[PDB]
């Protein structure tokens, strides 16, 4: 019933601008502040600023003050966060949140968040390479050179869930991501069982199935 | 204006333990401090507001205290759903967050199972070679991985990732990837991964020889 729906995941070129929207619903719009908080991968929560949708008054963190503009549209009960001069360090999930201020001060309700990725890389499906097995055996799938995030890996559709580790992706110097998914299996199975990684890169409409053989 | 310092950065605990987390303000911020729980892949959840007030629907095991410059968030007995990152937030002027204190699950030491993967033949077709080193199911998190090519220490040319604590055994796993051109890769014979971990008596080395 309370809702703060945020714009969908976005990719923007460095130096460009982004305008994230926050559509509020299920409570009276003018009665709560809207906060914007972000989280870059590997960093802690970062508060950007507030806006009073009643007047349009803003309060920014000094750190975002010259690049970040927050606006609202009361007719559509929607709040906006615009950020200009985007740099890779601006790659984060951006949240909007509903907050009472003054007699009591808290942020009580949160949006789902929006990923903004800042890069010049073009969308690209992954190359999938086998990590061949060499009492238990490990094998896997090296999922190389894709953009953007995310990728999903499952094993055997997925009959195999046990002992699986799909690693967080790394940003390579190329600007493409890369990860490994590994599983442990019985060494006795390598003669009988065929092991397939099912890699799904939704952002590029790419599905790859790579058989991993000893 | 006013800085917030959270302590510790990392903490390990068992179910039913009492955990205490600290936030120190560089100047007096009085009442205006909130505490949040944040798990990966979700928005923060408000636990404590105004330093000492319990947010509705929050279990009693959570409590905050302090005023001025020193704040405490304690969890009386830690329950298994409580393992998350915790943030303090100033709710005055700029609503600055603290750095976060990560509360992870305590367990007995476990040595990593170590594995090395040579590049696949189809990747070599692309003119790139990636050697992957797997460190499986180890505790605690702190570990050290070293790549050695022809017994020469490698530095700054590999990437690594660590999993979060496993949901069943609470261990970590780490993957490290050394990536070279096919040209460079074919210029060397011996690729090695050396790992030191407190669960190991002496450092473990996995390795292979390109032509073999």
């Amino acid at each position: 019933e309370f809702q703060l729906v945020e714009s969908g995941a976005e990719v923007k070129k460095p130096g460009a601008s982004v305008k994230v929207s926050c559509k509020a619903s299920g409570y009276s719009f003018t009665s709560y502040y809207v906060h914007w908080v972000r989280e870059a991968p590997g960093e802690g929560l970062e508060w950007m600023g507030m806006i009073n949708p009643s007047d349009g008054s803003t309060y920014y963190a000094q750190r975002f003050q010259p690049r970040v503009t927050m606006t609202r549209d009361t007719s559509t009960t929607t709040v906006f966060m615009e950020m200009s001069g985007l740099r890779s360090e601006d790659t984060a999930v951006y949240y909007c949140a509903r907050g009472v201020v003054g007699a009591t001060n808290e942020i009580d309700f949160w949006g789902q968040g929006t990923t903004v990725t800042v890069s010049s890389a073009s969308f690209k499906g992954p190359s999938v390479f086998p990590l061949a097995p060499s009492g238990t055996a490990a094998l896997g799938c090296l999922v190389k050179d894709y953009f953007p995030e995310p990728v999903t890996v499952s094993w055997n559709s997925g009959a195999l869930t046990s002992g699986v580790h799909t690693f967080p992706a790394v940003l390579q110097s190329s600007g493409l991501y890369s990860l490994s998914s590994v599983v442990t299996v019985p060494s006795s199975s390598l003669g009988t069982q065929t092991y397939i990684c099912n890699v799904n890169h939704k952002p590029s409409n790419t599905k790859v199935d790579k058989k991993v053989e000893p | 204006d006013i800085r917030l310092t959270q302590s510790p950065s990392s903490l390990s605990a068992s179910v039913g333990d009492r955990v205490t987390i600290t936030c120190r303000a560089s100047q007096s911020i009085s009442n205006y401090l909130n505490w949040y729980q944040k798990k990966p892949g979700q928005a923060p959840k408000l636990l404590i507001y105004a330093a000492t007030s319990l947010q509705s629907g929050v279990p009693s095991r959570f409590s905050g205290s302090g005023s001025g410059t020193d704040f405490t968030l304690t969890i009386s007995s830690v329950q298994p759903e409580d393992f998350a990152t915790y943030y303090c937030q100033k709710t005055l002027r700029t609503w600055t967050f603290g750095q976060g204190t990560k509360v992870e699950i305590k367990r007995t030491a476990a040595a990593p199972s170590v594995f090395i993967f040579p590049p696949s033949d189809e990747q070599l077709k692309s003119g790139t070679a990636s050697v992957v080193c797997l460190l499986n199911n180890f505790y605690p998190r702190e570990a050290k991985v070293q790549w050695k090519v022809d017994n020469a220490l490698q530095s700054g040319n590999s990437q690594e990732s660590v999993t979060e604590q496993d949901s069943k055994d609470s261990t970590y796993s780490l993957s490290s990837t050394l990536t070279l051109s096919k040209a460079d890769y074919e210029k060397h014979k011996v690729y090695a991964c050396e790992v030191t971990h407190q669960g190991l008596s002496s450092p473990v080395t996995k390795s292979f020889n390109r032509g073999e």
